[PDB]
């Protein structure tokens, strides 16, 4: 239920301690929580949102060149003088040179000139910065009731949206059949503000960090500023040319709107046209259920006779889905579900639409099971007719081990020490996993930055080397925490 | 210019996709290649200068591949 | 490229009619969004099929429909007096365009 | 309890730009997509209108590309219906629909209940 | 003296015209007779198919997208032959003569 | 080198391999660029439409 | 991009200025001063590294120069 389908979905378990758990999700994923009870639900962060900006730096795009006025003056007697050279809207350059009889001067030596060209501007680029205050994300919670047509719909509304703000709260959420579940979340270490600009051409807009969008060669000018005329970094588009040892003059330097789409590389978009909405980043929440109902408990179990309406299809991560309808009398009840073995001794396979449901009327519904990893039966009735329908799960035996080891790897590459963040209270392991990961981050963000796709692997393969020919037992060291660790990142980067 | 400072090693990458993405993944490895084969003598000359200073086999290929990489 | 389904059918009521539409592999033999409406000569037609059988909400569960392939039907079980409209279809391509379909005229007497 | 209606529409000349709109109610107008499809008197449903969202894009219909236009506005919570080079055969009802858009404002995939709630429908003439 | 032009570059270009067009996961590749016009530019990728998308068969189906490339700055490079390359010398001596 | 009134004088296999998209020397309804694709990219987010 | 591979060691010299001197002149030189002073951990790795791989010291400056060289 808005789950199925999109790809990088993964699932957690577990309501241990108290009754929370801790879950991180990006925005192009989607994480499915479950229990012993306390029905599966489904979890998507759908916006991100800065409500009020502040401007931070205009730059300079595409300028020109009015007013073209120069100065020279005869050798050995001091500077041309120019009264263009007060105003700051000219841009000047004083060079030299070489004058005679024939440039009406005398002493035949080597001048001296000025070239003054006002600078204005005709397209602007600027950056925002925002608070970790005032932004507000949007998170939707969709429980499984394999409802009619309701299955990886990113329409519909069948689930709860809730907005969450950092000035907000534990933020209930009234879904209704269900009960009510609380989200501690924490949305100002999400994903790190006070950092982030938020620059914006034409009709598009990126989120670059502070250090690099301040230090371009753009000409630039400060965000409160009127009449903005006093650009400050004039030089770097324009272009004094002297070829000879005549008079000089002044060009304009282009448009840097594709000069600098190229430099805008890495950067992830953001959609700044109405409202400042992103679309990336992630961000932790802690999950409290204590106060879910499951609707379905106190239904009597079902009289028989039902059927399937869509023939079934696994999905990836081998969750196949169903959607049976109903034909009998008694319509609120249970629905038998159940996958057995061969033989019809086991019942190995569990459900992610646990206790299906048959509502209101002979509606179809949709259950969402994991089968086991060969052959397996499916028992969707009592026994004056049911219905066996075989399946084949293809592998899902010590691939998912790898495939899990890959999926785990790869959030401990994209997220930081908040990858440790997707389970409930460790103590001895996970606090100490995401503190010794938050050092290692630390040293490793303390070096690598600015580094590419293609350096990563180069150096890495350094210390590999380095590694392999080492004694005194620093070779492991030298290979097992550098080496592989930042060859795997020069390959899983630049996403 | 501009045009470079390519916004590369900055972290901020999240799982969404970037700007370039797999189309700036490669421009620096193409640019090389094609400059290699309009520019072959100064690699014969780097490879003879890599060759005499590095007295093992390891940064002879190091110095050759980095004095490659900084000449665009 | 449209729909064909046919001119006009008819029947007594209580029977089953059925109302076909055949479509190529870009509009209804690929994809699950086939939907059905009903229009009568003095009202603006209603949804009343979702996307291959699925049904709205309030209508009274006897609005079947299948996909056989390349043709989309709708077949109504308990023919009434108040079945007399424009039955026309409709579909999404994966070009982007809705299609519609030629329309069937529905009488019980 | 969701609500689409029009504007009546009396009569036109063939060349001129007829234009109808649609007042919306009932939910949030920036957020569910807005259709136009007509029907000729005792013919076909003919798709005319383009995928709208909060933004306005459209998606150009094969028939109908290059001489109509569509417009809306969010402040007034309506959507605007603007044919021009009228012919002879133009004339006909011009229908509403809703459509749900996609959460992250991009709107390409159909809502698989597409086409839910329709206004009544204004007819126009040419002669 | 007599440039002919040799290639031109394009500056600044404009899309028009955006058709895109996709299938399901199993069923191959997506096609369009505007992929075959060589001012339109293609590229294929895949996105995530499932009952959502009204598809079936939940995998990852082919989509290719369109846009008529249309150029509006250019950049001409011409170039010319070794003859009818005129230089021009002054020559002039010294005379000993006024200005 | 020609630019709108700018001008430059570079070399053959300088001017050959700059990656931007390229017309003969003969336009007569051009519209036939070759490699246009150094200056579009095509933007697949979260593998949705793109 | 464009805006790399810039048109400079191909001949073609005169006396006279060219586009860009004493404004080109100079832009690697700027860029990776301020690339190592907005991002010093590298070149202190970079000189530990150097400092590893190398006998002599003219091939440590060397592999130390041509590694930071080559980061953007
Ligand atoms: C710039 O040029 C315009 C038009 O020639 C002129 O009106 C204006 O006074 C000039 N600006 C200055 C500061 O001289
Ligand atoms: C693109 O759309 C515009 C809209 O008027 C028009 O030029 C024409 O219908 C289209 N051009 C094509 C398909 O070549």
């Amino acid at each position: 239920m808005r789950c199925i389908g999109i790809s990088n979905r993964d699932f957690v378990e577990g309501v241990s301690g108290g009754s929370w758990v801790d879950i991180v999700l990006e925005h192009g994923s989607c994480v499915t929580t479950m229990a012993k009870n306390k029905p599966t639900l489904d979890f998507e962060l759908i916006e991100t949102e800065a409500k009020q900006p502040a401007t931070l730096r205009k730059y300079c795009i595409e300028a020109k060149l009015t007013n073209t006025t120069t100065d020279s003056r005869c050798p050995t007697q001091g500077e041309p003088s120019l009264n263009e050279e007060q105003d700051k809207r000219f841009v000047c350059k004083h060079s030299m040179v070489d004058r005679g009889w024939g440039n009406g001067c005398g002493l035949f030596g080597k001048g001296g000139i000025v070239t003054c060209a006002m600078f204005t501007c005709k397209k602007n680029m600027k950056g925002k910065v925002v608070q970790p205050e005032n932004l507000e994300y949007t998170i939707v919670i969709t429980p499984h009731s394999g409802e009619e047509h309701a299955v990886g719909n990113d329409t519909g509304k069948h689930g709860k949206e809730i907005k969450i703000t950092p000035q907000s709260s534990i933020t209930e959420a009234e879904l209704t059949g269900y009960g009510t579940v609380t989200m501690e979340c924490s949305p100002r270490t999400g994903l790190d503000f006070n950092e982030m600009v938020l620059l914006q051409m034409e009709n598009k807009a990126w989120l670059v960090h502070r250090q690099w969008f301040l230090d371009l060669p753009l000409p630039w000018l400060p965000g409160a500023d009127t009449q903005g005329s006093n650009w400050i970094q004039k030089e770097t588009l324009v272009t004094f040319k002297n070829p000879h040892a005549k008079k000089q003059d002044v060009v304009v330097l282009g448009s840097q709107e594709g000069a600098m789409h190229t430099a805008l590389t890495g950067a992830t978009e953001i959609q700044m046209s109405s409202g400042n909405l992103l679309f990336t980043g992630h961000l932790k929440c802690r999950l409290r259920m204590d106060k879910l109902q499951l609707k379905g408990m106190s239904y009597s179990m079902c009289t028989g006779k039902f059927k399937v309406v869509k023939e079934i299809a696994e999905t990836q991560h081998g969750t196949i889905v169903i959607r049976v309808q109903y034909e009998g009398d008694g319509s609120p009840c249970k629905i038998p579900f159940e996958i057995m073995d061969l033989e019809k001794r086991h019942v190995l396979g569990r459900l992610i639409t646990v206790n299906p449901i048959v509502t209101e009327k002979d509606s179809p519904v949709n259950i969402e099971a994991e089968p086991p990893f060969g052959d397996s039966y499916i028992i969707i009735g009592v026994e004056p007719g049911q219905l066996k329908l075989n399946w084949f799960k293809k592998g899902s035996s010590i691939g998912q081990m790898i495939e899990t080891t890959m999926r785990g790897a790869k959030r401990m590459a994209i997220l930081g020490d908040t990858a440790w963040d997707f389970g409930s209270l460790g103590g001895v392991f996970t606090s100490i996993g995401k503190a010794l990961h938050q050092v290692f981050g630390a040293i490793y963000g303390a070096a690598f930055s600015g580094v590419s796709w293609i350096m990563k692997i180069l150096i890495g393969v350094i210390i590999t080397w380095i590694g392999m020919n080492s004694r005194s037992t620093s070779l492991s060291v030298s290979l097992v925490l550098v080496g592989v660790v930042t060859l795997y990142l020069g390959v899983m980067v630049q996403a | 210019s501009v045009a470079l400072v390519p916004h590369v090693g900055m972290g901020l990458e999240t799982r969404t996709e970037t700007w370039m993405s797999s189309e700036g993944a490669w421009k620096h490895a193409q640019r090389i290649e094609t400059w290699i084969l309009r520019h072959p003598g100064f690699t014969i000359m780097a490879a003879i200068l890599a060759y005499t200073i590095g007295t093992t086999h390891f940064q002879r290929a190091l110095i050759f591949i980095l004095l490659t990489a900084v000449a665009p | 490229s449209a729909l064909t389904q046919p001119a006009s059918v008819s029947g007594s009521p209580g029977q089953s009619i059925t109302i076909s539409c055949t479509g190529t592999s870009s509009d209804v033999g690929g994809f699950n969004y086939v939907s059905w409406f009903q229009q009568h000569p003095g009202k603006a037609p209603k949804l009343m099929l979702y996307d291959v059988t699925s049904r709205p909400s309030g209508v009274s569960s006897r609005f079947s429909g299948s996909k056989s392939g390349n043709t989309a039907s709708l077949t109504i079980s308990g023919l009434q007096a108040e079945d007399e409209a424009d039955y026309y279809c409709s579909s999404h391509t994966s070009r982007g365009t809705w299609v519609f379909g030629g329309g069937t005229k529905l009488t019980v007497l | 309890e969701v609500q689409l209606v029009e504007s009546g529409a009396e009569v036109k000349k063939p060349g001129a730009s007829v234009k109808v709109s649609c007042k919306a109610s009932g939910y949030t107008f920036t957020s569910y997509a807005m259709h136009w499809v007509r029907q000729a008197p005792g013919q076909r449903l003919e798709w005319m209108g383009w995928i709208n969202a909060g933004n306005g894009n459209t998606k150009y219909s094969q028939k109908f590309q290059d001489r109509v236009t569509i417009t809306r506005d969010t402040s007034a919570s309506t959507a605007y219906m603007e044919l021009s080079s009228l012919r002879s055969e133009d004339t006909a009802i011009y229908y509403c629909a809703r459509d749900k858009v996609d959460d992250y404002g991009d709107y390409w995939f159909p809502t698989l209940w597409y086409f839910d709630y329709w206004g009544q429908g204004t007819l126009v003439t040419v002669s």
